[PDB]
């Protein structure tokens, strides 16, 4: 490189002409026989390993030896030849992946297929598959003897476990979350019960409870905790204004008798409704 | 600071109130009354070590408390910066640790419930047994490592609700409830789904038995049958010896299996024989005797009907069985003295030979092994602590993730201290702990220290 | 002559964890275009009629185990 150091046009020309090319086509090719015998005898988590192995040995190498301005170049090709040529392989198994999941072998699904453009768009799909999937569990085994206290906490664990996992795992790559709230406002809103709007009307109900005296109660504290979970549950729900129709109903019962336990937990209910969405909803 | 020490009531009254008329009068009477606690608290507590009766180190303490509640009520009006000097004085005491050793609180307390809940405490009226446990929960409140009383807690209530050793599941149920109320509910999802089950296991069992009377052919299974279904999701029996069932067992699993296929589509059960008990009866023997042995022994007893005398490699061929368990269920056998050993050497090994026990007799036609459940292995503690140790691991790097994500930009001790906030209630953590999970969250790029200053970190997505 | 034996079952990879891998509904439910008929299939998978059968005119491959189902 330095033989060039005066020509003001395109200084790096030699260098670029008699040295990277074919550099660049030798690894290549070395990197693809390498795949393929890895992916010949390997298993998939085995796969995963030695290719994050080989790419990290890939960085120190060029660092050691070449220009610094080409590292991205043959990083690029590197990428190019293992994870782009068996993509497709990658894919397929993904879905065993996620529905039972390996902590450290399901994450370096996202690091792999991050640099690929087209491989990532494929495994959201399939984890909104599998959190709708299991919420439906949750919702469907629940019995009607009790059921205002079954939805507050139970979609709560739920969102609150897939929360928990993404962000440890993936990245909590932006899109990811996206795919959290999609499925988990499909979740809350069914047509298989009888009643329509079973869902709103019981969070009056569980309201209600709350709407209660209840002398041996708990903490008031806690119970704007409660609360303040509630309204999560409240924006993936569609039927907002059902809810406030009934709500102003046994509200009023409540306070026409002085069911209430306390005017300032009323009052907090009204202020934290009003950043919900507020204006006429209070 | 003297006076207190040895105190006079009415002059206690008189400086309490005169310091109250002056601004800057109770600071120091508030350090010096929690420094006085402390030491009286670590003396009571100091006074007894290791004498095989764990309710001192919890009754002690109660005693403690309600002397000095009485005295806060009696002369100071209970001003309630008293009240907090005395919750910060006794948090220590509790919370103490001899050096190099870990804190057995949290296991001591899990130990005193659980022999509460104990068939063994008999004697003991229900009312008192919710009293003592409204005191339990009392001294609980106190405890910062809630998780490991969580863990072993969950232990000892699966080792006695699978062989029914519980007062009563309401007992249990008003347990949990209590819990749930003191830590919140997530603390005790996974005991409510224990309970559940529990609950559900019996339905299941008469569901089964429904099907096995609607069977378009009658089947004798030719023995007495009952099954306990589980999820893996709550119960802590993760561990998975390539052992073979016997031939009489095949039916009754093949038919069962068949049953949950048609009744519960698409779930795949899963064989735990070394839980799995049953009854024996030996006929051989002048009185008819019946054992009450696990599969594996049981299946080396049965082994037994066809030959006399079968060689270790029969027996390991016909179990299947690893040789150290196979050689700890001869060696049990052996202790009763319902076999043989052949071969004059103290030690089992391949070559050894067992006969079966012509001459056997025992003082009770009906017999048990002795469940080593209840027994404590100092290896199970470890373990346990050593799960718990990674669980922290785990939620600790989670909460980094959490307070990085929220913030999208933090300093190093800021990420630490909100850590400290959201984790002091669950745990006690430690800084090293969280600079080594911070590490591991950097090796795996969740976060990247910012360009600006290594102290302060940056959300990489 | 005579024996008991007390054993312990546990489950895991439930068709119930997805239920109908055709429909956004329970097992035991009515389907989409439904809301009735539980039709058991050689594939050891339960699913509901109007489901398979919807779904296997069009495509003949079962999802979940990318083979035929009956
Ligand atoms: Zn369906
Ligand atoms: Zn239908
Ligand atoms: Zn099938």
């Amino acid at each position: 490189v330095h033989v060039e150091q005066y020509k003001k046009k395109f200084p790096l020309k030699f260098y670029q002409e008699i040295f990277e090319s074919p550099f660049l086509t030798e690894t290549g090719e070395y990197y693809k026989q390498e795949a393929s015998n890895l992916l010949q005898e390997s298993n998939c988590s085995q796969y995963m390993e030695k290719v994050l192995g080989r790419l990290k040995d890939e960085e120190i190498r060029c660092r050691k030896y070449l220009h610094p301005s080409s590292y991205t170049k043959v990083i690029h090709e590197c990428q190019q030849r293992m994870v782009a040529d068996h993509l497709q392989f990658l894919h397929a198994e993904c879905h065993n992946i996620i529905r039972q999941e390996k902590k450290n072998d399901m994450a370096n699904m996202y690091v792999l297929l991050r640099a690929v453009s087209t491989g990532l768009p494929h495994m959201i799909q399939e984890l909104q598959n599998h959190i709708h999937d299991e919420g439906l569990r949750a919702t469907s085994n629940l019995t009607q003897e009790n059921m205002p206290t079954l939805f507050v906490e139970s979609v709560l664990e739920v969102h609150g476990k897939f929360v928990q996992l993404i962000n440890t795992v993936l990245n909590g790559d932006q899109h990811f979350m996206s795919a959290l709230d999609k499925a988990l406002t499909s979740v809350v809103n069914y047509r298989e019960p009888k009643s329509v709007c079973k869902a709103p009307e019981l969070l009056a109900k569980y309201c209600d409870n709350l709407l209660k005296k209840s002398a041996k109660g708990m903490t008031e504290n806690e119970v704007e905790d409660r609360l303040t979970s509630f309204i999560t549950v409240f924006k993936y729900i569609d039927d907002k204004d059902v809810f406030q129709k009934f709500y102003a109903r046994m509200l009023a019962k409540r306070l026409i008798h002085g069911l209430s336990m306390s005017m300032d937990s009323e009052e907090a209910m009204i202020n934290k409704l009003k950043q919900a969405c507020g204006y006429e909803f209070t | 600071h003297n006076i207190i020490r040895q105190e006079k009531k009415n002059d206690m009254a008189n400086m309490y109130v005169l310091l109250r008329a002056v601004s800057t009068g109770l600071p120091h009477m508030i350090q010096e009354l929690q420094n006085h606690i402390h030491d009286e608290g670590l003396r009571a507590t100091s006074n007894l070590t290791q004498e095989n009766m764990p309710t001192l180190f919890v009754e002690s303490v109660l005693e403690v408390h309600g002397k000095f509640v009485q005295l806060i009520n009696t002369v100071l009006n209970g001003d309630q910066h008293f009240m907090s000097a005395l919750d910060k004085a006794l948090t220590s005491v509790v919370n103490y640790r001899e050096p190099k050793s870990v804190c057995k609180a949290p296991e001591l307390l899990a130990k005193y419930c659980d022999n509460l809940l104990k068939k063994s405490a008999k004697g003991m009226t229900e009312n008192e047994v919710e009293d003592r446990l409204t005191s339990f929960i009392t001294v609980f409140k106190y405890i910062d490592d809630k998780d490991v009383f969580q863990k072993f807690y969950a232990r000892m209530l699966a080792k006695r609700l699978i062989h029914g050793l519980s007062m009563s599941m309401d007992s249990e149920e008003a347990m949990i409830n209590k819990l749930k109320q003191a830590c919140g509910y997530e603390f005790t999802s996974k005991l409510h789904r224990m309970y559940t089950d529990m609950s559900v296991s019996a339905d299941l069992n008469n569901k089964f038995n429904n099907f096995i009377k609607n069977q378009d052919t009658v089947i004798d299974l030719g023995i007495s049958f009952q099954i306990y279904v589980l999820q893996a999701g709550a119960w802590p029996l993760t561990q998975a010896s390539t052992f073979a069932i016997p031939q009489e067992l095949e039916k009754s699993v093949q038919m069962f299996e068949l049953f949950y296929s048609q009744h519960f589509s698409g779930r795949k059960l899963t064989w735990l024989h070394y839980l799995c008990t049953g009854e024996v009866k030996m006929n051989y023997l002048g009185k008819p005797y019946v054992a009450m042995v696990t599969t594996y022994q049981m299946a080396v007893l049965l082994a037994f009907n066809n030959s006399e005398t079968v060689s270790y490699k029969e027996l390991q061929d016909s179990t299947q069985m690893n040789e150290k368990e196979l050689t700890k269920t001869i060696k049990s056998l052996l202790d009763v003295k319902m076999i043989n050993h052949d071969s004059e050497k103290e030690d089992i090994d391949a070559e050894s030979s067992f006969s079966l026990n012509m001459n056997f007799s025992s003082k009770r036609t009906k017999f048990k092994i002795t469940t080593s459940m209840q027994k404590d292995t100092p290896q199970e503690m470890e373990q346990t602590r050593s799960a718990v140790d990674e669980d922290r691991k785990m939620y600790l790097q989670a909460a980094i993730v959490r307070i990085m994500k929220a913030r999208k930009v933090l300093r190093h001790n800021a990420l630490i201290q909100e850590v400290i906030s959201q984790s002091r209630a669950r745990f006690n953590p430690s800084i090293s702990m969280i600079k080594k999970c911070i590490e591991v969250l950097i090796d795996k790029q969740y976060i990247e220290r910012s360009q600006a200053s290594a102290d302060e970190y940056s959300y990489v997505a | 002559e005579v024996k008991k034996w007390n054993a312990v079952a546990l489950w895991a990879w439930d068709i119930v964890v997805d239920n109908c891998a055709i429909c956004r509904n329970h097992i035991m439910d009515l389907c989409i275009e439904c809301q009735c008929t539980v039709a058991w299939g050689v594939c050891n998978h339960a699913f509901h009629f109007h489901c398979i059968s919807r779904w296997l005119k069009t495509r003949q491959v079962c999802p979940l185990d990318n083979r035929e189902w009956e």
